[PDB]
């Protein structure tokens, strides 16, 4: 099947510049391909029709070009209005395929994540149970690396993370990570730490707690 | 035109999903049409398309699992795939071949779990994060089915400063948490109280931090 590669993976600009997204196709698809838009609970809406026609009530600032192989998606003058997810779509051969869409996100002052860890409640522990949580909030950009240790150890098992959208007010992110133990696993350690590395400094946030004492 | 899917939201594993695009402002008959899903982390998949005469075209990754058919009096074309599994759990829209038009799309799960109301847990500091300007205390809402849930703090008096995080799957039941940022000053001397309410179980829950 035909792989369509759309990058960059995530686009960040500020309303008003003009930007391009990259689609490129697996195998040569003449110019077999079209571009959607979606929007937070909303159903694609066409942009393009075969790589550069127009689609009646969609706004000027959209345009696209390019055949063969490689294919782009520009807006002139970006509008708030203009944010979400844009993916190209191969109708040259069968079956039809999209690419893996680029996110157009608004851009931002980099801003560090707040950061707060929480030891499993004594209810859940009651029910053999033991979530330690970690609390990463208003950070910008989205990248973000976060990792469990127990008593110094690296701990990758357990653990389940979880991402808003981009706040529609202030553009930040929050992340939710949440590493789960059994009581019994959970009281045979001492330390737990949730340490964060974002862009922002090279110095790790570092949140942690030991058990029964604190 | 207008385009609207409808059908089940909640199939069983190996049961069979079966939805319906009933198609307004044009015949069925005057045009082709489709159907599109999207896989969680917005992974788009054409299913396939059916003609303005009844001809079919599948997507072999589907292999004859899909079945596509119409019905010109109702003006209405349907989508059956069998033998479903979790991995067919998506957003499913019915829209013209072009892409011109499109339906709002509907949520199908695919999973043999039964209706269980949350465990809520109170997420309160370790005696040593009390000491900035600033305090959050968290929710965890865990262990329920299906989606979804409705969690606010205080009974909705408190909304500034509240992350709540999309749920997760976590043993075949949704998992889902929510932090609260509030002035340090003000806790526990001014109360936060987690409320979550679950709909298909009538449950609701309120615990105090």
């Amino acid at each position: 099947d035909i792989v369509l590669t759309q990058s960059p993976a995530t686009l960040s600009v500020t309303p008003g510049d003009s930007v391009s997204l990259s689609c490129r196709a697996s195998q040569s698809i003449s110019n077999n391909l079209h571009w959607y838009q979606q929007k937070s609970h909303e159903s694609p809406r066409l942009l393009i029709k075969y790589a550069s026609q127009s689609i009646s009530g969609i706004p000027s600032r959209f345009s696209g070009s390019g055949s063969g192989t490689d294919f782009t998606l520009s807006i002139n003058s970006v509008e708030t209005e203009d944010f979400g997810m844009y993916f190209c779509q191969q109708s040259n051969s069968w079956p039809y395929t999209f690419g893996g869409g680029t996110k157009l996100e608004i851009k931002r002052a980099d801003a560090a994540p707040t950061v707060s860890i929480f030891p499993p409640s004594s209810e859940q522990l009651t029910s053999g149970g033991a979530s330690v949580v970690c609390f990463l909030n208003n950070f910008y950009p989205k990248d973000i690396n976060v990792k469990w240790k127990i008593d110094g150890s690296e701990r990758q098992n357990g653990v389940l993370n979880s991402w808003t959208d981009q706040d529609s007010k202030d553009s930040t992110y929050s992340m939710s990570s949440t590493l789960t133990l059994t009581k019994d696993e959970y009281e045979r350690h001492n330390s737990y730490t949730c340490e964060a590395t974002h862009k922002t400094s090279t110095s790790p946030i570092v949140k942690s707690f030991n058990r029964n004492e604190c | 035109v207008q385009l609207q899917e409808s059908g089940p939201s909640l199939v069983k594993p190996s049961q069979t999903l079966s939805l319906t695009c009933s198609v307004t402002g044009d015949s069925v008959t005057s045009d082709y049409w489709s159907w599109i899903r999207k896989f969680p982390g917005n992974k788009l998949e054409y299913m396939g398309y059916i003609s303005y005469s009844g001809s079919t075209y599948y997507h072999p990754s589907l292999k004859s699992r899909i079945s596509i058919t119409r019905d010109t009096s109702k003006n209405q074309y349907y989508l059956q795939l069998n033998s479903v599994t979790t991995e067919d759990t998506a957003t499913y829209y019915c829209a013209s071949w072009g892409g011109d038009v499109w339906g709002a799309g509907t949520t199908v799960t695919v999973s043999s779990a039964k209706t269980t109301a949350p465990s809520v847990y109170p997420l309160a500091p370790v005696c040593g994060d009390t000491t900035g300007s600033s305090v959050t205390l968290g929710c965890l809402v865990k262990g329920y089915f299906p989606e979804p849930v409705t969690l606010t703090w205080n009974s909705g008096s408190l909304s500034s400063g509240v992350h709540t995080f999309p749920a997760v799957l976590q043993s075949d039941l949704y998992t889902l948490s929510s932090s609260v940022t509030v002035t340090s000053s003000t806790w526990p001397s001014q109360s936060i109280t987690c409320n979550v309410a679950h709909p298909a179980s009538s449950t609701k829950v309120d615990k105090k931090i």
